[PDB]
């Protein structure tokens, strides 16, 4: 036979060594990251990301540095699809919320519309 | 151009001084608060405005490659001098 | 040789400029050369008319041309700085 | 849904391996308290062993409990052979860690953590 | 520097100091920035 | 002590909410005229099962499933809610 | 393209492509992909049931003789359902060549240990147990090799954080080094460095 | 279909006729480099960075402007495409100043990035550069015009989206300068988006200036609460401190823009902040105290209340979690008196049906309308991106807009029908000429401002506007899927408070005044201690000490919108959630956490412990508050119209005047904007 049948839900939380506070109180966010509106490039909107809820950052008394007690504060995971990210979050016992991919809708562009005879879409300058 | 708070603590060129009721002054007790007393905002105000006969001037901060990236400053405003964004030296068109 | 305006006491938006009535009849004749809905097409002659009455263009001729043609004043400033005949200095 | 096993074909062989690992830890706790010269009792160390076994008691996947038995055997091998020091044995007893706020109200008082 | 002297600057220390660690003149670190969040100060007058 | 608000959750499109929709299209106006100072919050949503929430005095809420009811069954459940006031 | 561009080696590319065809047709039971990179390195991507038959082939076949195990490696790629990519780097001293054998596993499927092929693997896959959590079946002494003795978790997994979950200090009350949950006086500052402009059009993935 | 076949690098793709070369390459996932093209601006075609080879054509074409012909093979990576890109990048960098270390655009600069990606690695320019005089266009946009690459995104934005026509190009040739030509101050409500679309550091944020740098910023995706539009934003933080607020692209809300209040009011979020619980001492002064003492002193008074003895006013910035928190808490005391500051008329259906207080069409449905009637609103300042969507429909769909109210500037031309409300009775009777315009319209849209409902005849105004909408929809050529009746809200907390069942307006408190009053962020000054009895126990819960905090007995320091994961519902009914960007300062806590802790101190503990359990309660009260980025359609306009015909409320003779006539009244509306030094500089800049 050399193969067994496991119908149970895949759960590896007891094997990952993560303490329980950072399993059951964290909210993973699964999302395609929004485009930086400072830039027109879209190559950072191609993949899915999993981040976690931001915890407390406080002031270091000595230097004023940003101290944290969150181990997952810098953990950003990359996924090719939404379903891979959902399967990875469910596998690790992380409660998650998923935002859908926001694509820009197709625009109707016409350079001749800048110089219409009777429409408001005439440019007053160029 | 250093000054002193009413607690006796020196104010840095940033403007940092601890409050009177701030406990973190205890780190200077028996020790010193290291401040630099050469405030760069006061020293660049001591430099005279360079009168040039051009409309656009270039500044690299002196020393050529030992200065900053060479930038070009327009001098069309006669109300305001033209200040270098790197070194703070300021220029005026003499006409 | 500059393409910004600074308000001087002899060139400001309160400098007195107004067309003569015969120049208003000439402006009406200019505006009637263009289709209805394209009165902005009379920016270049009328502004030049403001240069033929005054000799040059303070920024009240530009504002008056913008006012009587119902175009924004920036769209008259663009024309007055684009074309090399419009004397923006006396 | 047809996966390759590690050691156990089902959950009964898996519970057998869990049970033998618990027997081995139960036998080892007095020797561990003696040779590491721990300040705990044998009853307290056996309660910690029972706590660590009951922490994983919800698992129904045979491969996951096979890996839990494998990791428990590794911890036991590091304990029987003196590879752990006293500090590694006492890390199961979080003694210097202050008790966390449990209810809603004390977690509200101390900070922002849910 | 007797032969080739260093370039004079108004900001270079005229008095060199040695390692001052272990003395009352030693460096003590501190945050050089100001307070980020301004708190609301309640009014000093009563509310009746 | 008495009823404080009524909440009716329903779908816009599901057939199980259909009788509930048939309650609001026909019988809600005279219901609101009969109970002018009672908030009867109709909340439509995308895929919810029909539901009748009755909040009473001191925060007590009863919960009645309105799934696959006719308009007469919604009327009878809602008038049981109005006449109970428990 | 002479001075600044790396020169392409077409002879080694053709030879490694022919040998990849050779391996793929001798062992079609396990070989899934064969690829040769543009800098002429051969990768044989296999099914994990053929760890022992492929590696014993490359070690013992007269046209392969990959006697040296240079390195054994896992790579964590969490978007794959078999997230761990087990990488064997082999050296043939006879034919002066290198080959890469790649396979895959998830957290729960054991990979067969290759200590019976290369004894060099004994620590490497042991490291793969310590760093990634991949269990190797029929390993002689499989245990941790690099982490601390009571260490929980597998650090080179990409969902394991950079600083861990615990940190050590000496506590003078208990006269002992103790483990506590990690607090950093300065948080590691995450830098978002990726440009939003495409760098390499040759590697463009086809869209949805 | 009439799709034509074109080729991008040999790959076939079927495109609509009129598709540009750039869009055809976008359909196969290739982004052509650009500087002047922007997909929400008109096509300029003057940076020439998008020049691409079409094969069997001996001339590169401008891909942003050139429509594809059938059978073109677009060569995005060919040799002369790359040479065209390198030459154009060389000309862009010839006169560009060496300012990257002192420029705020560095790291998020399009010119830097596609100089790295598509330009050469070195310079051949052996001359002196031009240097351009800087302009002064206001306290928001720092202007360093030597960095300008003359892409005219400035001018197209200010002309087409902002509707301003004050930016332009003066001069000619290399001396061509983008500016205003005069000392003129570009202060729109949307003036900060030219910082976004400027590809270079020529237009930067003056408040954000020099402080941070994009690679070290953490990006938290969140929601605006400065109005009821619900603009999606990025709060960019750095080391636990909010650095700036950028837009997120949401095609149906804020397309990629935000208002200047949204963009720049975040520095009010670090002034005047409530950081510790305060109670009144023996002298009657607010002194700092612990959470135990403050919650005990509130809960001891809450246990002595019952019925109308305790009430609550919700402010403008309150999330739905704290709203249902305080609602459940006061319902444990058997109090239904939970009010909002913004008055919605409860006559007829009231807040029972969702449709009579929503923007039922949508923000996006403005693009489907052909006639818009604005009643009693100034949507330029009440909901600036709703006004931007109206201007986009005006510009591209030839939308007819009419206004009943004071003749405010809306940045487009409308038909001002007059400011008297009796015109609403003339349109509903057909005697008015715009009534026939509404009858012959196919997709009409009637938008009643919620600021017009603040009048004493707000029920009569709502009844007249609903009468117009139901005269149209039941009789004229409206399909039935189309929603005519719309209400534009201006308060971010309002729609979630109406969905949860609050009583809008504070008339329930003026009717019978309580001996205990909660103020969740209530800074509108709607109820002061002259309206309360002799010693009313006022509890202010909020994040700023502005209006309600100096008169309070106990202050409960709460979280702001950047400081909590929090549900807000916009004017169209779309529920959205913020995310935690930073934590609240000091001893301040999340708002429903405070109310739940108070309920546990008072012995009336609410059945939730985590945020998910609050959202389960929130789903129990109305299940659309937890379906995020979903507009749930609300039916039953006929039943609300039949209920509105019961009481004949009379229209007042006072004209419809919105409270915000000019840009002066825009910048300070809530407690965060009033605490903002940037908004104060904006007010001082527009009043001079
Ligand atoms: C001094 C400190 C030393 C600490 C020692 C740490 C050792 C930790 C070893 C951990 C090994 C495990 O937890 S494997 C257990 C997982 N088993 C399961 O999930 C299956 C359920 N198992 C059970 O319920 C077990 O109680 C039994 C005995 C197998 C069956 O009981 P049920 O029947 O009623
Ligand atoms: S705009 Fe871009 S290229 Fe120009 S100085 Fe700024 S960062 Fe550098
Ligand atoms: S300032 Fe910026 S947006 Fe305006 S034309 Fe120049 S480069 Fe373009
Ligand atoms: S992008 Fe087409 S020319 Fe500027
Ligand atoms: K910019
Ligand atoms: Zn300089």
């Amino acid at each position: 036979t050399q193969l067994i049948t496991v119908d149970e839900k895949l759960d590896i939380t007891t094997l990952t060594g993560v303490p329980e506070e950072h399993i059951k109180t964290r909210k993973a966010r699964i999302f395609v990251p929004a485009r930086n509106n400072m830039q027109s490039g879209v190559n950072n909107t191609k993949k899915w990301k999993m981040e976690f809820d931001t915890r407390e950052r406080w002031e270091n008394p000595l230097m004023g540095w940003a101290s944290t007690a969150d181990p997952l504060s810098n953990l950003v995971l990359t996924f090719s699809t939404k379903e891979d990210a959902i399967a990875f979050a469910e596998k690790n016992g992380w409660s998650y919320d998923v935002e859908e991919r926001k694509v820009p809708k197709p625009k109707s562009k016409s350079y001749g519309a800048n110089f219409s005879w009777n429409k408001r879409t005439r440019v007053s300058t160029k | 151009g250093v000054r002193t708070s009413p607690t006796g603590e020196k104010v840095t060129h940033t403007g940092q001084v601890y409050d009177d009721e701030d406990y973190r002054r205890v780190r200077f007790v028996g020790r010193q608060k290291e401040v630099n007393e050469n405030f760069a905002i006061d020293l660049i105000a001591e430099q005279p405005v360079s009168q040039v006969g051009s409309r656009v001037i270039s500044c690299d901060g002196g020393g050529g490659a030992l200065g900053h990236p060479r930038v070009y400053i327009n001098l069309d405003k006669e109300t305001k001098t033209g200040t270098c964004g790197y070194c703070g030296l300021q220029f005026r068109q003499q006409h | 040789a500059l393409f910004v305006h600074r308000d001087t006491p002899k060139n400001n938006p309160e400098t007195p400029f107004d067309f003569t009535p015969e120049n208003y009849k000439r402006i009406e004749a200019i505006v009637k050369n263009y289709p209805e809905g394209h009165k902005a097409a009379a920016v270049l002659p009328v502004l030049d008319l403001a240069q033929r009455q005054n000799g040059w263009l303070p920024i009240s001729a530009m504002n008056k041309v913008a006012e009587i043609l119902q175009v924004p004043p920036m769209r008259v400033y663009e024309v007055a700085t684009f074309y090399t005949m419009y004397n923006r200095k006396p | 849904t047809s996966v390759k096993p590690i050691f156990s074909r089902d959950m009964n062989e898996a519970k057998r391996r869990v049970r033998e690992l618990y027997r081995a830890w139960y036998r080892e706790v007095p020797n561990t308290v003696h040779l590491f010269q721990l300040d705990i009792s044998v009853k307290q160390g056996r309660d910690k062993v029972r706590e660590m076994f009951k922490k994983n008691a919800h698992v129904t996947d045979p491969r996951v409990v096979d890996l839990l038995v494998i990791k428990g055997k590794m911890e036991l091998e590091e304990t029987i052979n003196v590879w752990k020091q006293r500090t590694h044995v006492m890390r199961f007893f979080h003694e210097t860690e202050a008790p966390r706020p449990k209810d809603f109200l004390s977690k509200f008082y101390v900070g922002h953590d849910p | 520097p007797t032969v080739k002297p260093p370039t004079a600057r108004k900001f270079i220390w005229t008095n060199h100091k040695f390692n001052l660690s272990g003395t009352p003149q030693q460096y003590v670190p501190y945050s050089t920035t100001r307070k980020k969040i301004q708190e609301w100060v309640p009014p000093s007058t009563p509310y009746k | 002590l008495g009823l404080r608000e009524i909440r009716i959750h329903l779908c816009q499109r599901s057939p199980g909410s259909q009788g509930v929709r048939d309650f609001i299209e026909k019988r809600y106006v005279e219901l609101k005229k009969a109970n002018p100072d009672l908030p009867i919050l109709i909340r439509e949503c995308s895929d919810v099962q029909p539901k009748l929430w009755a909040r009473y005095a001191f925060g007590q809420e009863k919960n009645v499933s309105l799934n696959n009811f006719s308009a007469d069954q919604v009327t009878r459940a809602l008038e049981n809610v109005l006449s109970s006031k428990a | 393209t002479r001075p600044t561009v790396r020169p392409r080696n077409d002879v080694a590319h053709k030879q490694l492509s022919a040998f990849g065809e050779y391996v793929a047709e001798i062992l079609p039971k396990y070989v899934q992909q064969v690829q040769v990179s543009c800098f002429s390195e051969l990768e044989i991507c296999i099914h994990p049931d053929g760890v022992i038959p492929v590696l014993t082939f490359l070690r013992d076949h007269s046209n392969a003789q990959f006697k040296s195990l240079a390195d054994l490696t896992a790579v964590d790629i969490p978007t794959r359902q078999n997230r761990f990519e087990i990488v064997y780097n082999l050296l043939s001293l006879r034919f002066n060549s290198r080959i890469r054998v790649k396979t895959y596993t998830d957290e729960l499927t054991p990979v067969e240990s290759s200590v019976s092929v290369y004894k060099a693997a004994n620590w490497y896959e042991r490291e793969i147990w310590d760093m990634f959590g991949v269990f190797f079946a029929n390993h002689p002494d499989l245990r941790r090799i690099l982490t601390d003795y009571g260490f929980e978790g597998h650090p080179f997994r990409k969902d394991f954080p950079l600083s861990g979950y615990v940190e050590l200090r000496y506590d003078d009350e208990v006269k002992r080094v103790v483990a506590e949950p990690v607090e950093l006086a300065q948080e590691f500052r995450k830098f978002d460095l990726n440009s939003p402009w495409e760098a390499f059009p040759a590697y463009r993935q086809p869209p949805e | 279909s009439n799709l034509i076949e074109v080729f991008v690098d040999g790959q076939s793709v079927m495109v609509e006729p009129g598709t540009t070369v750039l869009q055809a390459c976008e359909k196969v996932g290739m982004q052509i480099p650009r500087f002047c093209y922007h997909e929400r601006l008109s096509v300029a075609g003057n940076c020439r960075m998008c020049l691409v080879e079409i094969e069997k054509a001996p001339k590169v074409v401008a891909a942003c402007a050139m429509p594809v012909m059938k059978g073109w093979n677009i060569l995005t990576n060919s040799e002369k495409t790359k040479k065209a890109r390198e030459g154009v990048m060389e000309f862009l960098l010839a006169n560009h100043p060496l300012d990257c270390p002192i420029c705020d655009q560095g790291g998020e600069c399009d010119l830097q990035d596609q100089s790295m990606m598509f330009g050469s690695d070195r310079s051949r320019f052996l001359e002196g550069k031009r240097a351009v005089e800087d302009k002064n266009i206001g306290p928001l946009v720092k202007t360093i015009m030597t960095r300008c690459i003359q892409c005219t995104r400035c001018i197209r934005f200010a002309s087409e989206i902002a509707g301003v026509d004050d930016l332009g190009t003066t001069g000619r040739g290399n001396d061509m300068q983008v500016g205003t030509y005069i000392e003129k101050m570009f202060m729109s409500e949307l003036s900060g988006n030219i910082i976004d679309i400027c590809p270079v550091g020529a237009l930067t944020s003056k408040p954000y200036a020099f402080t941070a740098r994009p690679w070290e910023t953490r990006k938290t995706e969140s929601i605006d609460v400065m109005d009821a539009v619900g603009s999606n934003i990025v709060v960019s933080t750095r080391t636990g401190e909010v650095m700036r607020i950028l837009p997120r692209m949401h095609e149906d809300i804020n397309e990629e823009w935000i208002s200047d209040k949204t963009r720049f009011a975040y520095d009010g979020l670090k002034r005047q902040r409530l950081t510790e619980p305060m109670v009144r001492n023996e002298k009657g002064l607010l002194t700092h105290t612990t959470w135990e003492d403050a919650l005990s002193r509130v809960a001891g008074m809450l246990q002595s209340c019952q019925g109308n003895d305790v009430a609550a006013i919700a402010g403008g910035l309150v999330d739905a979690e704290a709203l249902i928190a305080l609602k459940d808490l006061l319902n444990r005391v058997d109090s239904d008196t939970l009010c909002t500051e913004e008055v919605f008329p409860t006559a007829g259906a009231g807040t029972d049906l969702r449709s009579n207080y929503l923007l039922n069409t949508t923000i996006a449905g403005v693009e489907e309308a052909d006639v818009v009637l604005l009643v009693g609103t100034n949507p330029r300042f009440e909901a600036p991106l709703f006004n931007a969507r109206i201007r986009k429909s005006w510009l591209h769909n030839d939308l007819k807009v009419a206004l009943i109210g004071s003749p405010v500037d809306l940045t487009y031309r409308y038909d001002h029908l007059g400011d008297s409300p009796k015109i609403l009775q003339d349109i509903a009777s057909g005697s008015h000429p715009f009534s026939q315009v509404l009858q012959e319209a196919k997709k009409p849209m009637v938008v009643l401002g919620s600021s017009a409902l603040q009048r004493n005849d707000g029920a009569a105004i709502l009844a007249a506007v609903s009468n117009i909408a139901q005269k149209i929809r039941t009789s004229s050529g409206v399909t039935g899927d189309w929603k005519v009746m719309n209400i534009l809200h201006r308060i971010a907390s309002q729609v979630a408070a109406l969905d949860l069942g609050y009583k809008p307006g504070v008339e329930a408190i003026r009717k019978n005044p309580p001996k205990m009053l909660f103020l969740l962020g209530a800074d509108g000054g709607c109820v002061t201690r002259q309206d309360l009895p002799k010693d009313c126990f006022i509890v202010y819960q909020g994040h700023h000490g502005d209006v309600g905090a100096p008169i309070a007995d106990v202050i409960l320091p709460g979280a702001a919108y950047t400081e909590k994961s929090a549900t807000y519902v916009n004017t169209e009914g779309r529920a959205q959630q913020t995310k935690v960007a930073v934590m609240p300062p000091g001893l301040a806590r999340e708002d429903w956490k405070i109310i739940r802790a108070l309920s546990e101190i008072a012995g009336m503990t609410l059945p939730y412990d985590t945020l998910d359990q609050v959202r389960n309660r929130l789903e129990e009260v109305s299940p659309n508050l937890v379906r995020y980025d979903d507009v749930e359609g609300a039916n039953y306009f006929q039943q609300a119209s039949e209920l509105s015909k019961l009481v004949n409320q009379q229209l007042l003779a006072d004209p419809l005047v919105p409270p915000q006539l000019t840009i002066k009244d825009f910048y300070m509306t809530d407690s965060i904007s009033r605490a903002s030094q940037t908004m104060a500089k904006c007010v001082k800049a527009v009043t001079e």
